[PDB]
């Protein structure tokens, strides 16, 4: 058959036996003091006994056996257990126990009245006074009252924890009351929960099988997984296991208990030995509490009890689950260098075979190599320096498949990409440049594993997907990815920067002289004049749309032009101005697609330079172009792409760095101004504090000019000489970090929080001043903090991420929905109290492809209604906006979609990478939270503020809404700045301390009463005080703010294919039918539950909002989950009701070993193919 | 990238759907017996490496190329899974 | 600091003295044994 | 866990270990990650008696080390650093003298400067000064007594120290903590001459003492003395290091001196703390063989066998011996007899001066052991070619994955014995030593003292290469881009100073935060051009049509006067930049006033033959039933987490399921493959998992049930119950 719905949930000790089957009880001797194997007790082989001569019976038959004494052809030395379960039976029938019955209060606690001493009497100590007999100190009930000696007035009743055991098969049909009886008990209000609990408690089990069976009478322990024996070398060996040793605990006691009152055993030692058991239990189980070390007495480690490892978090559980291992993985360190650039790969000829070793063989079968595959490996030997005509076989393995590339950590499914092979020599992988970025890891020499698919219908379902050339080009988040990042730049960058060294403007008459003369002396490509002209002049280098301008480059070819933008006149589709120094470019990134005609128009080059448009470029090829040229063209930007930076280089010379000579004279100024400055205060004028923000707010602002000087200096004086330049524009090296190089560079911050009175003594082509290079210190390491804390806490926010967001997928495509929901285009400028225009980006990628809502009536021009707005369109409105015809744009995206099916097609704009909306199937699901893939170490955990909301916390102080709206209300006071607002209806009283004291004379919904310009309070207030409606929002803009002052390149989509869900969950409101007035069901469901069942009466829900991690946990399902904290906690709640747990959950099937519903075997793609016309018109006429 | 690649990804109704046609008119190509494929003349690729040639065993490419011969059709047809082996017998 | 550990029946703690290692370096490395220096006690 | 097993790699590491100094341990103050708060806390400070340079990231700062000048007399309760008060006396009461402030050597002139403005401090500010008056002692304690009192000693050892970013320096004050003992060793052309310490008190080379005249063999040991009569002198050979480093000790005399040296040290040249190999090397880039970070060597640098070294891996190899089966050493190994044994090893132990590549046996041996009895078919073997049957599973050493090598000898011992301190119940620990002259293949990794890590690109051979207008080539490479426009430094002063090295033939003494400047360089590049450009003057050219066509550009670009001839013009270039320069590739010219100068490359412990586990099915664990068993390899690769993510996010299902299928704990799936393909042609079986088949039972442990609840509700799926 086939595996489906994975059902779970209790096993009443009816059951235990059934599984136990048979086998246990007895000692558990650990081994013998000699013949260390078996015991005839605990880790006993089932029926084996030294020579139980039997046993052997059960088995139908397959081989031979009974060998009497020794062993027979039994599990012992082969199959057994093979890894396979094997129950143990317990021979436990002592009073009671308790499955730990978790932490939340449930299988008792609740379906009485009882905690907070439920073990009490549990844990024998009380009593459940049952027993219905006239009591007197005031009648008796059929609960704990026994304090002991009580329970011993009256010399039913018992302190024995059997009493849960006890109602049991007795509060049980009372279940066809709880679900009547209880609930009953409506309103008063409060008290209204409790029951509200309760009823699931009941409503778990009921029409839903399983009994009270939580009481014990029977643990049961496997045996396999211990039997672990003698390890040497280097210098230590002996060898053992635990929840063996931490199992006896039990069979131990459970045996002295009856041998220890068979001999009459009177009151007192009874229960306090028996409850041994009790706790004994508490040991396979859940170390939480006094704790069990070994070494005891022993001041230790922790009993492996299933606790912090065995289903705990990163111990089993959140070890093999995804923690696995692939077999012909393996890993090397880095390379790089042209090759052949994406789909080719470093990886060397030995370090390789491995991987391949099998087919190897294989190839070498019929084709000479070798005859049976027998041998084989057996010419792999010892180093045998195979080589010959093997390697020429190796390839044949190779030659087309393809292998994976991964890198530590992984914060991108770029993260993988996956290139074809080939391979030079040596050991260590190379791998093609570009590429390099998709991992932000320089070459420290790093590692990276190469893991190997090898199944054939995983190779297709690979490289076609997964080449280096596809889900690289233009990648999530928005803008692209595989564009020549660093060094590429400057080595074009250079071919092209004008060059105007300016030598003068004297005059001309058409050539004659000036142009003719001045070839002596003074002046050159300068501006000169003849009627309207320069001095483009003196080589016309002509040709034709043919196949060479000819001249240009063949011009220079000579000790003639300089191929660097000297500026000669050239012809290709008409008299051109522009150099060689730029022509070339256009030709090869020409030749890359055919007939430069295109180029042209793309390209720009009326203002080469090239560094940020540069990602354009390729980025608008693409739209235009497509992928198989991509490639071409952006693995030329190789070849040439290094040449040129090559044949020219461009060293760095201590002297290079360029002091400003403009320099000593701005610095002295200020320092002057300071003199009085400070023989100011030192007067009688201004607090410290006062001069304080002064003399920083006088180089707070000296600087900047000291910065702008050099970037200058440089693009007049030495333009692209100082290649400390066009490092810095676009192409690799920041700006604020060349002023720190040459400049000056002195803010410097002491520790805590305030700012140094001294600044850096830079001339850094000079020391510093000691106590510089210190307070820079001072500030230096504290980045290095902040470094390491996000990548350290990572762990905590990505994790929460990946699984909040899980199940959504997307087949289907047409669920066409009502509800739009318009972008905002125009945003409040608090610094404006009106209004700017957003960058232009958050807008890009707020609305970079996506699907219109209705109609888009504006400039002429009319944009049907459901679009998918190309980048070119979003221009269309974006420069166009201006206007005034249109200020919220409208279109659909994940605030909306009644589908938690998935997330269906058409709904995520476009579909961010590859040109095309939302391709079919798609676990966006993945990218989803895998956008935040750029975020850690790019923030600040040192105060953290994404998540300070993105968890619905309220914040740090929030400094609190304003509930409603209407009259302003504006009363001056004491020291209680409080304004509060009203209306002839009702409101209350807005205290806003020693705080803010902003006014207003109006009114507004929920502003903010104005405290917390920035993020409002807690949302936990805001849906109260309005509903999803700004909700859903908010966060959503009050977010990216958080990534809109460090750089990001994403929004739209991704971001807003999460919150859904933070929201999605209901608080049932009272309805009929599916129950639970107080609930928290999920949303799609009850629509169905809103739906189906609507064509009777009502189920009236009630938007509720949660945090995030809550939202991770306890989902449509039960499989996934855990993985958090309250591991045991959610399994609770998860035998009990049957729950069958549906299925689609690739998070699940992954875990299960079940293909993932999704990217190619989700429900959607299960289609065929095969057919070749008379094999289509075989079963054309077969049929 | 993949040769014609460009030709594909369209070509369909989306991505993955391809691929997967792809990796079966592979096994069920090639592994199903070498001459299967659509192809006829020298428009089946080869693999001219060191002195001599031959088809490249990576069967897998011959599909990606397969699906530019107008041949072979894709989506719900012919029920009988089983039946894909009603030609094996007519190819052995 | 060492109180003389109580129950008469009383201990006393009087002098050490040490040096003496059983293994001489480098032998030590030959196998391995700590450089260790063993002392006494008179009690 | 503080034990930190010594760091002894090179001489000095290991005494930096001595200090390091941490407020982690068993004393409070301790986890990775904060505990409550960390992140805000060991920040900084107000501790100048430290450096702020030798952390590292991750459980960041509560490590670093003490200074020199810092801890006598009292260090047994608080640190206390030296001051000086004008004349002959000292004073350091304790880190803590915050009262009276301090100068920070600066200006001067026989005990008085002129400042006027003593660069002074008080507590943490720097206000501007306040000359105390009086050359009359300082104003209570100032005077950074000597610059480098504000650094460990793992710092004030590199060039320009006062040039780069604090964090480049850091990456760098670390790295030297790993070098490697490339025998040749070299001591850089720049330097501070502390390394008349580093040595020395860390005992790497060896001492004196009062007389003198030597004698000696030189061999392996060493003359001796005339004071307190003869004394002979042992030294090292080679021996082991607690990682691979295998320190030596050649040596230096012939005949009779005493001041006071005497034989090398590991990594050491007379006296001076040699580290590295000081090649040349030259800015730009080539082919980009220098993306992101990276470095280009030529072959050459493997002529000369300028970059190489050994590791000494100590190979612990036993046979306890159990009443089943006893485990022993006859060289007569069982089932597989050939002269690939006997010849080499024999008798067991196998020779010194034995070469051995992989999977070699290093220690044969035995063990009765009757695991796995009798086959059925295979007695159709051991017949049908007539080796009868074994007795004694091979059992044996066989070097691990690879490691081809030599023998600095063996090593025996055994039970019973009086200086055999081994475990009981055992006899026999064979000690095979080897040893490895390294090399450098194509990854290990090299970076110099100011913060550039290398990582081996394309070494080339000759003929390629930067052919200086005197055939000389650049020997290293190092492209900027990376950490010099980025994440800043000076060093460079490391290069063109260099090249008056090569040329002007002086090495070069470069303090701290004091001497060595921009000047400094010049007036030295003075000579050397004059020099170099002096042979050939007068030896055959001066100007050629290339070396002076660049120089074209050399103005025009915005650098050379419009001079004298090609002469004055083509020095200038010098000084700062450097001279032409061609290109073993074309030809041409490099058009542009390249740099290049000797400076000095490192090659750090991260080698790669070391940093590297390739394999496949190999592993196959137990328990786990996931990779990582073998009595031969020993690797793993986790895919755990993350790494999925990355693969769902697109649709590889048969290859993401494929791991956690077959290639992960498929069990049969796991033969179902190698088998599968072994044979040839077919989609390996579909999958069933395992790991989780655990998790069921080891579910079931609890009261749990697992009914692998089938399609349709009823018809239920309860899978793996035998098969
Ligand atoms: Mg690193
Ligand atoms: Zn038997
Ligand atoms: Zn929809």
């Amino acid at each position: 058959k086939e595996v489906r719905k994975v059902r779970i949930a209790l096993a009443s000790p009816e059951k235990i036996r059934s599984w136990s089957y048979g086998e246990v009880e007895k000692p558990e001797t650990i081994n013998y003091r000699t013949l260390k194997p078996e015991r005839d007790g605990l880790f006993d082989e089932r029926i084996f006994g030294p020579i139980k001569d039997y046993e052997c019976a059960c088995g139908k038959y397959k081989r031979q056996r009974f060998e009497g004494k020794v062993c027979e052809r039994c599990g012992v030395e082969v199959t057994r257990s093979i890894v396979r379960r094997y129950r143990m039976g317990h021979i436990e029938l002592a009073t009671p126990a308790a499955h730990i019955w978790f932490v939340k209060d449930v299988p008792s606690k609740i379906g009485t009245l009882l905690d907070l001493s439920a073990t009490e009497l549990e844990q024998v100590l009380y009593f459940n006074k049952y027993i219905v007999l006239d009591p007197k100190g005031a009648v008796l009930d059929g609960v704990p009252v026994e304090k002991r000696q009580l329970l011993t007035d009256e010399e039913d009743a018992r302190m024995g924890a059997e009493a849960i055991q006890e109602l049991l098969k007795e509060l049980d049909l009372e279940k066809l009351e709880r679900e009547l009886l209880e609930e009953m008990k409506h309103p008063s209000r409060a008290r209204r929960a409790k029951a509200r609990k309760r009823l699931e408690v009941v409503r778990a089990f009921l029409d839903s099988g399983n009994r009270p069976e939580w009481m014990i009478l029977e643990a049961v322990p496997v045996l396999p997984p211990d039997l672990r024996p003698m390890v040497q070398v280097d210098g230590g060996r002996f060898a053992t296991s635990d929840l063996n040793d931490l199992y006896r605990r039990l069979i131990n006691r459970n045996n002295r208990l009856k041998k220890l009152l068979a001999q009459g055993a009177p009151e007192i030692i009874i229960r306090n030995e028996k409850r041994m058991l009790q706790e004994a239990v508490d040991a396979v189980i859940d170390n939480g509490r006094r704790g069990s070390p070994v070494t005891n007495p022993g001041s230790e480690r922790p009993l492996r009890s299933l606790t912090d490892i065995l289903s705990g978090k990163q111990g089993r559980f959140r070890q093999n689950l995804l923690g696995k291992r692939v077999d012909y993985s393996g890993r090397s360190v880095i390379v790089v260098g042209p090759q052949l650039k994406l789909h080719q790969c470093g990886l060397p000829k030995r370090m390789a075979l491995e991987l391949f070793k099998p087919f190897l063989l294989k190839k070498m079968e019929e084709k000479a190599f070798a005859p049976n595959v027998k041998a084989a490996r057996r010419m792999l030997e010892r180093q045998r320096d195979i080589k010959d005509e093997v390697w020429d076989a190796l390839e044949e393995v190779i030659h087309g498949k393809v292998v994976l590339l991964n890198r530590a950590p992984t914060l991108h499914r770029l993260g993988i990409q996956a290139f074809q092979p080939v391979l030079v020599e040596g050991q260590s992988i190379q791998l093609h440049p570009l590429v390099c970025e998709a991992f932000n890891a320089d070459f420290d020499g790093d590692q990276m594993a190469v893991h190997v698919p090898l199944s054939s219908f995983a190779q297709a379902e690979a490289r076609i997907q997964m080449l280096s050339a596809h889900n690289l080009l233009s990648p999530a988040s928005g803008e692209p990815l595989a564009k020549p990042s660093r060094d590429i730049i400057l080595g074009l960058y250079y071919i092209t920067q004008v060059r105007k060294e300016k030598k003068g403007a004297g005059m001309a008459f058409a050539t004659p002289e000036e142009a003719l003369a001045a070839y002596e002396r003074g002046e050159v490509a300068l501006n000169a004049p003849i009627v309207v002209a320069g001095r483009e002049t003196s080589v016309g280098r002509l040709k034709f749309v043919f196949a060479n301008p000819d001249e240009a480059l063949l011009a220079v070819a000579h000790g003639l032009l300089d191929l660097q933008d000297v500026v000669t006149v050239r012809y290709l589709g008409r008299r051109l101005e522009t150099s060689p120094g730029r022509i070339l470019f256009a030709r090869i990134v020409g030749e890359a697609v055919g007939d430069e005609k295109v180029a042209q128009e793309l390209i720009q080059m009326d203002v080469p330079q090239e560094k940020n448009s540069l990602k354009d470029l390729v980025y608008q090829a693409f739209l235009r172009l497509g992928m198989e040229k991509t490639a071409r063209l952006l693995d030329a930007l190789k070849y040439y792409g290094f040449t040129l930076s090559t044949t020219s280089g461009i060293t760095i010379g201590i002297d290079d760095a360029v002091i400003p000579e403009e320099k000593q004279r701005y610095l002295e100024e200020a320092d002057r101004k300071l003199r009085q400055i400070e023989q100011a205060y030192e007067m009688g004028f201004l607090t410290d504090r006062e001069r304080y923000d002064q003399v920083i707010q006088l180089w707070t602002e000296t600087t900047e000019k000291v910065t702008q000087a050099v970037f200058k200096n440089f693009e007049e004086n030495y333009p692209f000489n100082p290649l400390y330049v066009m490092a810095q524009s676009g192409a690799r090296g920041n700006p604020q970090q060349i002023r720190q190089l040459c400049g000056m560079r002195g803010l410097m911050q002491k520790p805590s929080g305030e700012t140094f009175e001294v600044p850096v003594r830079s001339s850094f082509r000079e020391g510093l001043t000691v106590l510089e290079y210190f307070i820079s210190s001072h500030g230096a390491r504290k980045g290095g903090a902040d470094t390491a804390l996000r990548t350290a806490d990572s762990g905590y926010l990505t994790r929460k991420l990946v699984d909040v967001a899980h199940e959504i997928v997307v087949r289907e495509a047409d669920c066409g929905t009502t509800n739009y929901i318009s972008v905002p285009l125009f945003q409040m400028d608090e610094v404006t109290r009106t209004l700017r225009l957003r960058k232009r980006s958050d807008i890009e990628s707020g609305l970079y492809g996506r699907v219109l809502a209705r109609e888009v009536e504006a400039l002429g021009r009319r944009l049907e209604e459901g679009r998918y707005l190309s980048l070119e369109d979003v221009h269309f409105l974006i420069k166009a906006a201006e206007a005034g015809e249109v200020r919220e744009v409208p279109v659909r995206s994940p605030l909306t979609c009644q589908t938690r099916y998935g997330v269906c097609q058409k709904c995520y704009g476009y579909d961010l990478s590859m040109a095309r909306p939302v391709s079919i199937g798609e676990a966006v699901g993945v990218v989803a939270a895998e956008s935040i893939g750029e975020p850690g170490t790019q923030l600040t955990m040192r105060t953290p503020r994404v998540i300070e909301l993105f968890e619905a916390r309220r914040p740090k102080a929030k400094a609190v809404i304003s509930e409603i709206d209407g009259v302003v209300r504006i009363e001056e006071g004491e020291d209680r700045l409080s304004v509060f607002v009203e209306s002839e209806g009702f409101s209350k009283e807005y205290k806003l301390p020693k705080d803010a004291r902003l006014l207003v004379k109006d009114g507004d919904y929920v502003e903010a009463g104005q405290p917390l310009t920035r993020g409002a309070i807690d949302p936990h207030q805001l849906l109260e005080a309005k509903g999803p409606e700004a909700v859903e929002r908010y966060l959503v803009d009050e977010i990216q703010k958080v990534y809109r002052a460090q750089g990001v390149k994403l929004h739209d989509k991704h971001i807003e294919i999460v919150v859904r869900q933070m929201l999605k969950y209901v608080e049932v409101t009272d309805p009929g039918d599916s129950r639970l007035l107080e609930g928290q069901v999920l949303e799609k469901w009850d629509v169905e539950a809103l739906n189906e069942r609507l064509i009777a009466v009502p189920v009236a829900w009630k938007p509720l909002l949660m945090g995030v991690t809550k939202s991770a946990l306890s989902t449509k399902s039960w499989l996934s989950a855990a993985s958090f904290q309250n591991t045991t906690h959610v399994l609770t709640e998860a035998a009990i009701a049957g729950k069958k747990d549906e299925l689609i959950g690739l998070k699940e099937n992954v875990i299960l070993g079940r293909l993932i519903p999704a990217g190619t075997g989700s429900d959607f793609v299960r289609f065929t193919q095969v057919v070749d016309q008379r094999t289509l018109k075989a079963i054309e006429e077969a049929r | 990238a993949e040769p014609g690649i460009d030709k594909l990804f369209g070509m369909v109704d989306s991505k993955y759907r391809l691929t997967v046609v792809v990796a079966k008119r592979a096994q069920q190509l090639l592994r199903h017996r070498f001459k299967n494929t659509v192809l006829e003349p020298e428009e089946r690729p080869k693999m001219r490496t060191l002195e001599g040639l031959y088809d490249d065993p990576n069967a897998v490419t011959w599909a990606m190329k397969e699906l530019l011969t107008g041949r072979l059709f894709f989506g719900e047809n012919l029920v009988p899974e089983d039946r894909l082996q009603k030609e094996m017998e007519r190819l052995y | 600091e060492t109180f003389p550990i109580e129950e008469g029946l009383v201990l006393d703690f009087l002098e050490y003295r040490i040096g003496d290692p059983p293994f001489s370096q480098d032998e030590c490395r030959e196998k391995d044994l700590t450089y260790q220096a063993p002392l006494y006690a008179r009690l | 866990q503080l034990s930190q097993f010594k760091d002894e790699t090179n001489p000095l590491s290991s005494l930096r270990h001595k200090r390091r100094i941490s407020a982690l341990g068993p004393g409070g103050l301790t986890r990775e990650r904060a505990g409550f708060d960390v992140r805000d806390v060991h920040r900084t400070h107000y501790g100048r008696i430290c450096p702020v340079e030798t952390p590292e990231g991750a459980n960041i700062g509560l490590i670093t080390s003490l200074a020199a000048y810092a801890r006598v007399d009292a260090l047994g309760f608080i640190r206390t650093p030296y001051r000086r008060v004008k004349n002959g006396v000292v004073t350091e009461e304790v880190v803590y003298m915050t009262a009276s402030e301090e100068d920070r050597y600066t200006i001067a002139q026989a005990n008085t400067p002129l400042e006027g403005d003593r660069i002074a401090t008080d507590r943490v500010v720097a206000r501007r000064r306040g000359e105390p008056v009086i050359v009359a002692p300082e104003e209570v304690e100032f005077m950074d007594v000597s610059p480098k009192q504000v650094f460990s000693l793992n710092t004030n050892l590199i060039p320009f120290l006062e040039h780069d970013d604090a964090n480049r320096a850091l990456m760098g004050s670390n790295m030297q903590t790993q070098a490697v003992p490339l025998i040749r060793a070299q001591a850089p052309v720049v330097m501070t001459g502390l390394e008349e310490r580093v040595v020395r008190d860390s005992l790497a080379a060896l001492y004196a003492e009062e007389d003198g005249e030597v004698v000696k063999v030189d061999g392996t040991r060493i003359a001796v003395r005339y004071e307190d009569g003869r004394l002979v002198h042992p030294l090292r050979r080679y021996a082991r290091s607690n990682q691979g480093t295998a320190f030596d000790q050649r040596p230096r005399v012939r005949v009779g001196q005493r001041v006071d040296l005497l034989a090398d040290g590991p990594a050491s040249e007379e006296g001076f703390l040699a580290l590295g190999q000081n090649v040349l090397v030259a800015i730009m880039p080539f082919d980009g063989y220098n993306f992101e970070d990276a470095i280009v060597i030529s072959e050459e640098l493997l002529k000369r066998d300028f970059y190489t070294s050994i590791h000494i891996e100590r190979y612990e190899i036993e046979a306890r011996d159990t009443k089943l089966g006893p485990e022993r050493i006859t060289r007569d190994i069982p089932h597989l007899s050939e002269a690939a044994l006997r010849d080499l090893d024999e008798e067991g132990i196998v020779r010194i001066g034995a070469e051995v590549k992989p999977g070699d046996i290093l220690v044969g041996r035995t063990s009765f052991k009757g695991e796995q009895e009798p086959s059925p078919e295979e007695r159709l073997l051991r017949s049908i070619f007539g080796e009868k049957a074994r007795d004694v599973k091979d059992t044996s050493l066989r070097v691990p994955p690879g490691e081809g090598g030599i023998v600095v000898g063996r090593l025996r011992l055994r039970r019973g014995d009086p200086g055999v301190e081994l475990k009981p119940g055992v006899r026999e620990v064979v000690r095979v030593f080897v040893a490895q002259k390294r090399k450098l293949q194509v990854g290990d990794k090299l970076a110099n003292r100011h913060g550039n890590k290398g990582v081996v690109a394309k070494i080339l051979p000759v003929e390629d290469m930067p052919h200086l207008p005197d055939g000389t080539p650049v020997d290293v490479i190092l492209n900027p881009l990376g950490v010099p426009s980025r994440m800043n430094l000076g060093q460079i002063l490391e290069t063109h100073l260099g090249l008056a090295g090569y040329f002007l033939g002086q090495r070069y003494i470069s303090p701290v935060f004091d001497g060595a400047t921009e000047p400094e360089i010049k007036e030295l590049l003075a000579e050397a051009f004059n020099l170099y450009f002096g042979k050939r003057q007068g030896e055959g050219f001066g100007v050629d049509k290339r070396e002076k066509e660049v120089l074209a550009r050399a103005e025009k670009l915005g650098l050379v006067s419009p001079g004298k001839s090609p002469e004055e013009q083509l020095k200038e270039l010098f000084d700062l930049g450097k001279v032409v320069l061609y290109d073993g590739r074309t030809g041409e010219p490099f058009e542009g006033p390249i740099v290049v100068g000797q400076m000095f490359i490192m090659k750090l412990y991260h080698m790669v033959e070391d940093k590297m586990h390739a394999r496949s099915t190999g592993p196959y664990s137990l328990i786990t039933q996931q990779p990582l068993g073998g009595k031969a390899q020993f690797g793993g690769q986790r895919f755990g987490e993350m790494e999925v993510w990355a693969l769902e996010a697109y649709g590889a299902a048969h290859t993401l399921q494929e791991m956690l299928t077959i290639k992960s704990d498929d069990i049969e799936g796991r033969n179902a493959a190698y088998q599968a393909i072994i044979k040839g042609e077919d989609v390996p079986e579909p999958s069933v998992p395992e790991s989780f088949r655990v998790l069921v039972k080891e579910l079931q442990a609890l009261a749990l049930d697992v009914q692998t609840l089938d399609e349709k509700d009823n018809p239920v799926d309860i899978f793996e119950g035998l098969a």
